[PDB]
């Protein structure tokens, strides 16, 4: 079990770790989060009590270093940093635990939610979507735009998701215009899976990461990307059987975890109704269709 | 954006543009079978591709053989249209290629966009106008070349005959759309109007009769009256 200590909490802030969150008051004696499960990426995220504008946060993996949080009063935010002196870090953590100034990552033992949301998400792949190579952790916020968004303006602060565009030469083979537009299997299997992602696990990891940034930061281009990656599979007549089964599990847990009051903005009516009821794969997402109908029948 | 009443004069500026109408591409008669089921028999069709500034009509005849063994023909018909329009553009010299293609039905937008991906600078536009180009098969010489075709064929016509020697393109297009609206609302009456006088002939190289300027004003009045009436007989007013 790993720990992310906090130097202090000088401003009132709601702190999230994965799907958990807690309120910390201005100058409350808060010194971090302990008992964080090893083996998964994690995200620690912030919403200041004053300016609910800009949710922001950090993706990290505790196996890749010792990370802590420190408020910067010049830039006005909680920053993640790496401590390279390992003895300095154990001593800090051990003192803060001894004084019991840390919250415990509150996982229920039966609960596989976080694993299920991050099954294919790898820190190495996150760092290619979020380019900041001097850090082992990745900053994301509500306002960052995607590469595809910038094509339709700061490149260093962009989310470099894989561009998917159904009316593009990459998607459409010359002389197969109608075939490839109505059945996207070529684009999914050859262009994207074989060509770009190499395997379905990297595809799913990007899809899961886009969902999580949409959910935790309200990042709009991330939501567009998550829906595009669903629609590309659902609009392919020929999908490996293992991918469809895993997609049904992936989406099931995403829909299960979404806050009910945010379904109005995070869920695209056209994609979901097309995917569940019109597409080639309309009959292949049994778990997802059942939870969607019982939880968001209005959308449909 | 879409073409509508408000930006109507853009059709007659000097940027090359084409209207594409696909309403006569896939044409069928519905009939009963010996077992008393219903079946379709396709007949020859056409793509109606028109330069509204010049009167140039690229009439691509769609022979029934193109449907043989195919499924979902109404859907294929929009993609076949887009393939043939794209092939036409590619066949034209660069300085004759359109800068915009306006489709008369919105379901053509995606098929044409996908077929024209090689031409990113050609704008594909819908229209809010309810243009009467479906009535082109009520023009006798156009209907005649479609029905006689034994193979795929492109046939070229000026749909304005020689009108542009005497009138502007705006006025020529208004005349054309009036004639075609009349033919669509009441074909028999419209054709009676155009031919009632035997002394006015259609030149061998023309589609419409050789009316004088005065006779066109009378003709145009008669077609207006028809369209109001048939709107009477239809809405009882
Ligand atoms: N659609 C189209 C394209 C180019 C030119 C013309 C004019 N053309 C039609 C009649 C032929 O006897 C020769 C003249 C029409």
């Amino acid at each position: 079990m790993n720990t992310v200590p906090f130097t202090s909490a000088p401003i009132e802030v709601t702190i999230g770790i994965d799907q958990y969150s807690f309120n910390v008051k201005e100058n409350q004696p808060f010194h971090g989060i302990k008992d964080i499960p090893i083996g998964h990426v994690h995200v620690i995220h912030f919403q200041h009590a004053d300016n609910s504008s800009m949710r922001y946060g950090y993706w990290f993996d505790c196996r890749m270093g010792n990370f802590y949080i420190q408020y910067d009063p010049k830039d006005g935010l909680y920053k993640m940093m790496e401590e390279r002196d390992g003895a300095k870090f154990e001593n800090i953590v051990h003192n803060f635990k001894e004084r019991q100034m840390m919250v415990s990552y509150p996982k229920i033992d039966e609960d596989d939610t976080w694993y299920n949301l991050t099954e294919f998400v790898q820190m190495d792949k996150i760092r290619k979507i979020v380019r900041k190579d001097e850090n082992q952790f990745s900053y994301v916020d509500s306002s960052m735009t995607t590469v595809q968004e910038n094509e339709l303006s700061d490149p260093a602060h962009s989310l470099n998701y894989t561009v998917i565009n159904f009316k593009s030469r990459e998607a459409i083979r010359p002389g197969h215009e109608m075939e490839d537009f109505l059945d996207k299997s070529y684009y999914l299997n050859t262009v994207m899976l074989q060509g770009i992602f190499k395997n379905s696990s990297n595809y799913f990891g990007e899809l899961q990461f886009a969902f999580l940034n949409a959910m935790f930061f309200g990042n709009y281009g991330s939501s567009l990307q998550w829906h595009a990656m669903i629609e590309l599979i659902c609009s392919s007549a020929t999908v490996p059987k293992h991918m469809l089964d895993k997609l049904d599990e992936i989406l099931y847990y995403q829909i299960k975890t979404l806050p009910e009051q945010y379904s109005d903005i995070l869920l695209n009516e056209r994609v979901w109704n097309i995917c569940l009821y019109s597409s080639f794969q309309k009959n292949s997402l049994h778990n997802t269709e059942k939870i969607m109908e019982n939880k968001y029948p209005e959308l449909l | 954006g879409a073409m509508n009443s408000s930006n109507y004069a853009e059709l007659f500026n000097n940027d090359i543009k084409l209207f594409v109408d696909d309403t006569n591409v896939y044409r069928v008669t519905v009939h009963k079978t010996f077992e008393g089921n219903v079946a379709t028999k396709a007949i020859n069709g056409c793509i109606f591709t028109l330069n509204p500034k010049t009167g140039h009509l690229f009439l691509k005849i769609i022979h029934t053989s193109v449907w043989a063994g195919q499924k979902r023909l109404s859907q294929l018909a929009k993609w076949k249209t887009a393939e043939e329009v794209s092939a036409l553009v590619r066949s034209l010299p660069k300085e004759e290629q359109p800068k915009q293609i306006i489709v008369t039905r919105k379901a053509m937008l995606d098929p044409l966009e996908v077929h024209m991906l090689d031409f990113p600078n050609i704008a594909i536009r819908p229209t809010e106008l309810r243009l009467p180009f479906s009535a082109a098969m009520s023009i006798d010489k156009l209907s005649d070349v479609v029905m006689k075709a034994t193979e795929p064929q492109m046939v070229l016509f000026n749909i304005y005959d020689d009108w542009l020697d005497r009138i502007s393109s705006y006025t020529a297009f208004s005349r054309l759309t009036l004639l075609l609206r009349a033919l669509k609302t009441n074909e028999e009456s419209a054709k009676m109007i155009l031919l009632s006088d035997p002394t006015i002939t259609i030149k061998s190289y023309h589609l419409w009769p050789s009316f004088t300027d005065e006779q066109w004003i009378t003709i145009e009045s008669q077609m207006r009256d028809l369209i109001l009436t048939e709107y009477g007989r239809k809405y009882n007013v």
